[PDB]
């Protein structure tokens, strides 16, 4: 059953690599969007200060 | 865990065959 | 997984044990 071996590894290797990468890639996108939220907070504070 | 649903079947066959023989070997007297 | 590793070995053992039973029983029978 070469297929069980192909599947046992394909399931794990293709997914752990692609999936964990999406977790951290998006974590950075999300952190940047969170920075945008901070920058909007900053923008709101600056408009009020002016 | 299909890899082991399949490994299970292979080992199940290996033991079932060994078992078939255990049973026959005793049955043969 | 411990359950898989162990129970796969248990199925391998049903084969190994059944085979030992088959061989000894057949040797006598």
């Amino acid at each position: 059953l070469n297929e069980l071996q192909a599947l046992i590894e394909a399931h794990f290797e293709n997914r752990k690599k692609e999936e964990e990468e999406l977790v951290s890639l998006k974590d950075r996108i999300e952190r940047r969007r969170a920075e945008r939220a901070e920058q909007q907070r900053i923008r709101n504070e600056r408009e009020k200060e002016r | 865990m299909d890899a082991i649903k399949k490994k299970m079947q292979m080992l199940k066959l290996d033991k079932e065959n060994a078992l078939d023989r255990a049973e026959q070997a005793e049955a043969d007297k």
